RNA sequence: CCUGCGGCGGCCGCAGGAAGAGGAACGGAGCGAGUCCCCGCGGCGCGAUUCCCUGAGCUGUGGGACGUGCACCCAGGACUCGGCUCACACAU
């Protein structure tokens, strides 16, 4: 995996070799508008009253007991969700230097391709 | 080698020992090799029901092909269910009520009326239920505890659905696929249905149908053979593998089917991690069981003391004259009559 | 109608003709069988039909009477019930 | 009556299937739209001169479907009676909503166990107010408003298989596949009269607009007889048919009451009060069906094999 | 009846709705047969058993 | 088969029973004649009401609030009635906290006074030489020392120091310590030895006793998920795993069993009378600390020893021991000293004179 | 926070302040997660650790 | 061979590839007249009374105990009795699709030539 | 005047002096250090290292002397103040 | 005099208790009766024209009509007895 060997035990479903990349690059593309979401303080409070977005999540974060209510927080509504290898590297494409775990995309403001693109395609990942 | 002798005697190498000396009998055999006229009188079958018929219907059948007067059965499937059905000839009704109350599993398919999304809102509304539930009985509303589940296979052309739940004594497997149905939005009902364990006897093994328990008699009626009998009827000491042991030694035998509670002089083996008021099995020496007792010492104090009692009988298996008395003859006891 | 009301708990999907509700009262006290449900300001919708889920956070459903329907009602509402009819979790406990 | 136009045909959407075939075809109550059934379970519905016909509407449904039937009004004039009813092998009686195409009610029907029972045979009252149907020995009597479980049992052969209405005065009737037809009061459940007559099981019914003529039909019976009320007697004439195989074939009138159409298993289509033949094509004919203003006709097509749909003028 | 089954490689049963295994081998009903309690064949089915060497006592002994 | 008759001697090995009733053949023995009774389980497996009743956590420290606020969180949670902690930890280290709960709470008074082990890190304002003069120079802080908090005198075992490095200017060390030692302090002449002015940054503490880390250690969000699990499922499983049973801490001890006639007195106040003795751990001397315990392997108390073993071999009557601490309850098993020969004499209005205590 | 750890061949805790190991494994934090004492999601966790087989009760007795 | 190996343990004699063939138009061309009998009920109590007729069972029939006592009804009056490979095609020559196990062929009514052609082969198979 | 501690080096704002009387006694807090010119140059601080010979820092009372003294000076201070190591143990 | 609990190293208040460490059959079993718990729109075979049926109505590894006979609806646990029977046993 490029030399990523340091894995969560519960971090399915992955990434494909450029998924991600493609995750990635939507990311950058909603930061240069006010429409995502950082830090589990805020995806927290935003998830549970409406709010519709598609959430991302790090892969190697220890101990899990920071965030191991969130994939059922999600299936509980019925959105999607994934894991990506790295967090220094989801820390940069947000745009900072301190490495974080989970980011919320949400449906952008005008061109919504790419990001209807990677919605309906992680949406048949094999089952976890 | 240890490990290999049967019921209630197997890997008794590992016990503590609390004496090595005794003098031994003549009465009395093996339960596997004893008599046909009793190793059908004290014995079971792991019958695997048929479709249509009652289940107060099948033992009256099996009551009259043997012929016997008296039968039990584990739990009650009613008509149009399959599967493990547990049933005890003359003495072995006697251990009828801790059977009626072990752990069951069942296979299931469930029926919903309209259509949902896929695979995935099944398997999740079955996730929610587990754990104390409701249940009215098809009287007063009551509980009941749910171990397991599992989604194996849902068909969306015809909406058809199939699941594996490990369960408690007295649930309701009719009750469970309204609800699955109820809250799922659209509506359900069960279709098929079929136990596959009961206690510790499971599908997978020493499993016989009517069609045996019909023939084995024939054959030994007319040709006055046994080996294709005593391969569909098991003996008791099978079904208690599981208890705690105490072996006590010949002279005591007699005496505690006569009723008289046990006595730490007597003893000659015990079991590791008997506790305070807990069941365990009295064993003769060559494996037949005289008995369910509940312990009064832990396994501690008995390798102190030196007398006194260490059991009181629950209730006892075996004939009642079947060992001679030998009691009241020994270093105490003989010198309390010289007074 | 009865003296006063309390909070039973809140709507949900329907499902065949009937509707089903989450149970959010005080305690945990679980209601008895064929209880008039009311509306918030003493209006009268119907019964309680069936009990069902975990021990604690457990759902029901209820029985229009006529003259309602399944469209009538919105996300979340609130319904309320007699406090009388009401039962201690304690008598269902060992 | 001269060899009817050839106007239009489906024969497009029944072409996915390895085998399938059609089980009838209904115009509704006033003029709007044909209502369709095939072998694959699936209901569609088409509006009212040289293309292939698409549909508005499709309603899935699951396994087998038994019956259906456009609501006892269903003016255009107001949209809450825009109803279509349906039933299957276990499910519920299910009513659909003729425009956007999404369920509305459902009417479950209960044993004497608490198990769930389906419908063979459905039909609603003339004033539209109640909704009947046929089980294998009793009726079971809904209300239209107040739907779910709450039946009015009424007691009787075997499987109740058609039930129809009479156009001026209080009555109805039952076939069943007991080869009998029951007539009974229509409030409060009397046999008024018990009559014989087929060989093989019924399969349809039909009323005259005078109120006292009577068809019916039968499943290998090759003939169709006629009855009356006034004179309480046995079959009066008797016409003739073929019918090699277990399935309803169709047949009806049209609104004055001068003309019978009927289908058939060789493919012809027979013409009465004796008139005409007028062959639809060459596969079986079920299911013929005549509009209620203009002169129309439609004919469907299909048969076991151990496949079109048109209009004619 | 839908259920059906076939056999694992552990010799477990695997139920499942369909009417093939993932190889190509057909699966069995799971219910069992009919029984009646006066059938009157019961020689009949003991010497044709016999003859294949598939009845109940010529299979290998169970470890008790 | 049959199990056959031989004439040999018979024997157990009983080196992996749970607890104290482990290596119990090895107790030199007095007597075997007695009569043992039918009330007090084994200290394992009691029911969960009661086996929470005496009970500790091993928790582990969470990094912000302050020792008293944690343990009234637990003592909400569990529904309990009192509980009280191993020693003060201050708002922003963590590690080791022996919780006991609600009788345990009576050898609170013998864990706060127990050795501890540390590990942290020093921020030093300026440079130095490099992390060989450190090492060098905490050696000069070994022994007994003074200090106040920030004149008492505390004392240090041992200490060592692990890695550093100079261009943040942080440093590494483990340190083995007396009960109440202030730690913060250290730092501080630390850096004066150094000449360049230190301060505390980090802290976290190994192990508080007996109770290491290595060990079974527990986090505080498992305190809840068991509670709610035992619950709603009516699954005592994870309850087990997080409670232990207090007969763990008192097991580096000595041990002396007594009758069952001869413990619910002990729970009174009354002394250690010699006829009341079954078996005795070699290797007592005069004026320490012992347990007695029961048969079945329940604790009594603890005590002080009068007589070493070589005298308790050899005598008519004595005193054995006399109470420390008092654990049990009082009356669990039935009392029982109103009778027996000595005392039916005395009673009768007799009286030789034969001895008096 | 700044200390870190990495497991020995005993299984015991090795206290560092680098970011990967003398092999090049990552380095876990010392301190444990937060806490608040009104938390409201106890069965989202014990529904993910069952899953995986890494709840505490499936895994072996000391 | 062609398929189907798929075959109880009781099934000798078989039809081999041709016997088959022949044995299925047999039975079609007795089908159009009322001279056949399906079904286990029907055939059980056929051939109590009389009856010289000839049966042919499947071959893959599962569990074995619905049919196991025909065999041995027809030798202890001397029929003869074969199986072919499988059940769903000797439904289909029947002349429905729903499969069956046991069919029983008689003599025609038009004193068929090849009706006693294949009575005469088949009781020279070797004993099973 | 008795001899304190003799200076060992200075650390930011105070020195260090080792306490190097006849009798291991130790001072009061706030006590004012003289040379064997009777005035203060200090007073002490705290006290650490071992029980038996310690160190013991001196904070400055004026900005004077900032870097004076020598890295081993003789200090000075009355009799007065000084207690006996036995009472600590 | 000793222990336990509490209040502010020690003092104060309240409560429990007077400690010689007993007893190698005291108090059972198997049945019977009574009160509670548990908890006949069916099932099997025969005769009748091959008795009808490959439905679209589940089903021929069966469905159904007409006459026909046959078998089943227990067994367990708790409490009480103002019952019967056998014992009253420290295991050479």
């Amino acid at each position: 995996q490029e030399l990523l060997v340091n894995q969560n035990p519960i971090a399915q479903p992955l990434a494909s070799r450029r998924l991600t990349r493609k995750l990635y690059k939507c990311i950058k593309k909603a930061v240069k508008q006010k429409q995502i979401r950082r830090g589990v303080k805020e995806v927290q409070k935003f998830v549970n009253k409406g709010e519709k977005g598609i959430m991302v999540l790090a892969g190697d974060t220890l101990p899990i007991e920071v965030y191991c209510h969130l994939p059922v927080m999600c299936e509980d509504r019925n959105l999607p969700y994934v894991y990506i290898p790295s967090k220094t590297d989801l820390g940069a494409a947000a745009g900072s230097k301190r490495p974080t775990c989970v980011i919320m995309v949400k449906p952008h403001e005008e061109y919504q391709e790419a990001y209807d693109e990677c919605l309906e395609e992680v949406q048949s990942l094999p089952l976890p | 080698d240890t490990s290999q002798w049967p019921l209630l005697l197997k890997n008794f190498d590992k016990l503590n020992v609390r004496t090595t000396h005794y003098t031994p009998l003549a009465c009395g055999s093996n339960p596997l090799k004893r008599e046909i006229g009793d190793y059908i009188r004290t014995g079971f079958i792991n019958l695997d029901k048929p479709s249509n018929p009652s289940s107060h219907e099948v033992v009256a059948w099996i009551r009259r092909i043997l012929r016997v007067e008296k039968t039990g059965h584990s739990g009650t499937l009613d008509p149009k269910v399959t599967g493990c059905l547990i049933v005890c000839i003359e003495r072995a009704t006697r251990l009828v009520k801790s059977q009626q109350s072990a752990g069951k599993e069942y296979v299931g398919i469930v029926r919903l009326h309209n259509a949902i999304e896929g695979g995935t809102q099944l398997s999740r509304a079955l996730e929610t239920l587990t754990g104390a539930l409701f249940q009215r009985p098809p009287r007063q509303l009551r509980v009941r505890t749910i171990y397991e589940s599992k989604m194996i296979e849902y068909d969306p052309e015809r909406r058809l659905g199939i699941f594996w739940v490990s369960c408690e004594a007295g649930t309701y497997i009719r009750t469970l696929c309204v609800h699955l149905g109820l809250l799922l939005g659209v509506g359900g009902q069960m279709q098929e249905l079929r136990r596959v364990r009961s206690g510790v006897m499971s599908e997978k093994d020493h499993m016989v149908t009517m069609h045996d328990v019909l023939d084995a008699q024939w054959l030994y009626d007319n040709h006055k053979d046994e080996s294709y009998l005593r391969r569909v009827v098991y003996p008791l000491e099978k079904l208690l593998t599981s208890h705690k042991r105490l072996v006590m030694k010949d002279s005591a035998v007699n005496a505690i089917c006569y009723g008289a509670k046990i006595m730490l002089p007597g003893v000659l083996r015990y079991e590791d991690g008997i506790e305070v008021n807990q069941e365990i099995v009295v064993i003769t020496t060559k494996g037949e069981a005289i008995c369910m007792a509940i312990a009064l010492m832990t396994t501690a104090v008995i390798s102190t003391c030196d007398h006194g009692i260490v059991a009181k009988i629950k209730r006892v298996i075996m004939e009642r004259d079947t060992y001679p008395r030998k009691w009241g003859l020994g270093p105490k006891a003989s010198q309390k009559k010289l007074m | 109608p009865p003296e006063r009301v309390v909070l039973l708990g809140e709507f949900l999907h329907p499902c065949e003709d009937d509707i089903v509700c989450k149970c959010t009262t005080d305690e945990n006290k679980v209601p008895y069988f064929n209880a008039p449900v009311y509306l918030e300001n003493k209006e009268q919708i119907g019964k309680v039909d069936e009990i069902f889920g975990q021990l604690r956070d457990f759902y029901f459903s209820v029985k229009l009477s006529e003259n309602m329907k399944a469209s009538s009602f919105k996300k979340l509402q609130k319904f309320y019930i007699d406090p009388y009819k009401l039962l201690p979790l304690q008598r269902f406990l060992p | 009556s001269q060899l009817p136009r050839f106007l239009s045909g489906s024969w497009s959407e029944f072409s996915t299937q390895p085998e399938n075939f059609l089980k009838g075809c209904k115009w509704a109550p006033d003029g709007s739209c044909i209502l369709t059934n095939s072998a694959d379970n699936i209901l569609r519905i088409y509006n009212l001169e040289y293309a292939e016909m698409v549909p508005v509407l499709r309603m899935v449904e699951g396994d087998t479907i038994y019956d259906y039937c456009w609501y006892s009004l269903m003016s255009s004039a107001q949209p809450d009676t825009s109803y279509v009813a349906s039933s299957s092998r276990e499910n519920p009686i299910h009513i659909w909503d003729a425009f956007t195409g999404e369920l509305r009610a459902s009417f479950r029907a209960y044993n004497h166990l608490d198990e769930l029972t389906a419908a063979h045979s459905l039909c609603f009252s003339p004033d539209g107010s109640q909704l009947f149907c046929g089980f294998n020995r009793t009726v079971r009597v809904f209300s239209t408003a107040r739907p779910g479980r709450d039946c009015e049992v009424r007691a009787t052969s075997g499987i109740i298989s058609c039930i129809a209405f009479s156009p001026a005065q209080p009555l109805y009737a039952c076939g069943s596949y007991g080869r009998s037809l029951g007539l009974y009061a229509w409030d409060d459940g009397s046999p008024l009269a018990l009559l014989g007559g087929h060989q093989g099981g019924i399969t349809h019914l039909c009323f005259h607009p005078d109120g006292n003529r009577f068809f019916s039909g039968a499943r290998k019976d090759a003939e169709l007889l006629c009855w009356d009320l006034r004179q309480s007697g046995y079959p009066l004439w008797s016409l003739g048919r073929e019918v090699t195989t277990n399935q309803r074939i169709y047949f009806d009138l049209d609104p004055t009451g001068q003309f019978l159409v009927s289908g058939s298993t060789s493919g012809a289509v027979s013409v009465w009060d004796p008139v005409l033949s007028f062959l639809p094509q060459k596969d079986c004919t079920n299911g013929v069906s005549l509009h209620p203003s203009l002169p129309l006709l439609a004919t469907a097509s299909g048969q076991r094999v151990f496949s079109t749909r048109h209009v004619h003028l | 009846m839908f259920l059906q089954y076939y056999l694992n490689e552990q010799g477990d049963r695997v139920y499942t709705l369909k009417k093939f295994d993932p190889m190509g081998q057909q699966t069995c009903s799971a219910h069992p047969a009919r029984f009646s309690p006066d059938d009157k064949y019961s020689r009949h089915r003991i010497t044709i058993k016999k003859r294949f060497k598939v009845l109940m006592t010529q299979q290998p002994r169970p470890v008790l």
